[PDB]
């Protein structure tokens, strides 16, 4: 067996702005095997509504999808995206960060 | 279109 | 410019869970135009592309069927490999493809790829020479030995020099406009305050397409790729994709740093400075 570690980003569609509509990202790449679980959270509680592309996977291999849902980010509210894959013992939590 | 695969 | 029309086909088998997880997904010039799936309702061949519904209900039947086809020898040479592996049929295995070709300006043959992987490491692979082939090890070895036998060198320089280079011409024929796209980014810079007398200063370019872009950093025009952080290209999720870079500058010599964009879209790189609001 093999296993590669995801990489994972979490960003916005638009640049982000206290009180207006958007779209959080959370791209997962560089994992394998391909059976994934990605969980999109705001404040620790689950969020329902998280839209998954289809997944591919790039020339060395590894696969690659994006996880998205709506939102309206706000000046204290908190988001983060976590991924469970079997190349890591516990599940991978990255916080989202308004400036990147 | 894609090729029809050979067997392992 | 070169073209290409690439196949990226992956069969998971999934034991207990049922039948193996097959999906087969070509590109054009890196460009996804078509899909299987056999974990799907009705398994078919779907666009992906607006512009592959040029193509009639043959097409699609042909190749559909050809897909399924694929499936069945994919879901065999999984158990192949658990044999030549010795693992049990107890757990979960994949195996991978790209098969396609790759043409120059003129609809000629540059480089045509087959190889395969194994739970994530290439497996075999067929040399450039497009005659002999490239076993990673001792289970790659078998299958190379029967393919030397079969001749499949050869029934693939076959296809890669014909019917692969056909059907790219045909293919970029009906997306070409579409393909050749482009859509140029548009860039600023943010600020960031550091601990201590530093600032940070991040470039953000966006909505650009196709994803290749490159940033820089100068001091007083000189790359700063050194002390340069920047994330991966990342995609927006409408089709274009983001980036940016950033670095660390002493407060107060904000000005003495400027940052270029380079995209294909662009008439021009561009060129950025910290704007603090007038």
């Amino acid at each position: 067996m093999i296993q590669k570690t995801p990489q994972i980003q979490v960003y916005s569609r638009h640049p982000p702005e206290n009180g207006k509509p958007n779209i959080l990202n959370c791209y997962v790449t560089q994992f394998h095997p391909p059976h994934i679980e990605i969980q999109m959270l705001k404040n620790g509680k689950k969020i329902p509504k998280v839209e998954m592309s289809d997944m591919s996977f790039s020339k060395d291999w590894s696969f690659y999808i994006l996880a998205h849902t709506e939102f309206t980010p706000t000046e204290t509210d908190t988001y983060a995206c976590r991924v469970k894959h079997d190349s890591m013992a516990e599940p991978k939590t990255v916080y989202w960060d308004r400036d990147m | 279109s894609e090729i029809e695969f050979a067997r392992l | 410019g070169p073209h290409s029309l690439r196949y990226f086909v992956t069969a998971v088998s999934r034991p207990g869970l049922g039948e193996p997880r097959f999906i087969s997904v070509g590109y054009v010039d890196n460009t996804e135009f078509v899909r299987f799936d056999s974990d799907a309702e009705n398994p078919r061949y779907e666009p992906r592309a607006r512009w592959m519904e040029q193509e009639g209900p043959e097409y699609w039947e042909r190749e559909t069927q050809k897909a399924k086809g694929n499936e069945q020898s994919f879901r065999v040479d999984l158990r192949t490999l658990l044999g030549y592996y010795n693992q049990s049929k107890g757990g979960s295995h994949t195996i991978q493809v790209i098969s396609g070709c790759e043409v120059g300006s003129d609809g000629r043959l540059l480089r045509g790829y087959q190889q395969y992987a194994y739970d994530g490491c290439d497996y075999i692979a067929l040399n450039e020479d497009l005659k002999t082939w490239t076993a990673a090890d001792m289970a790659a070895l078998i299958t190379k030995h029967k393919w030397e036998q079969a001749g499949e060198a050869e029934r693939l320089r076959a296809y890669l020099e014909g019917t692969c280079v056909e059907w790219l011409r045909r293919y970029l024929k009906n997306g070409n406009a579409t393909l050749l796209r482009t859509d140029s980014p548009k860039a600023h810079v943010t600020h960031h305050s550091r601990p201590e007398d530093k600032v940070t200063l991040r470039c953000w370019a966006l909505g650009f397409y196709p994803a290749d872009i490159t940033l820089t950093w100068q001091l007083n025009g000189e790359e700063l790729i050194q002390d340069m952080e920047l994330v991966e290209t990342r995609p927006a999720g409408d089709g274009t994709f983001q980036k940016w870079a950033s670095v660390v500058v002493p407060l107060g010599k904000e000005q003495y740093y400027t940052c270029h964009v380079y995209h294909q879209g662009l008439p021009e790189p561009l060129t950025l400075r910290w704007e603090p609001p007038p």
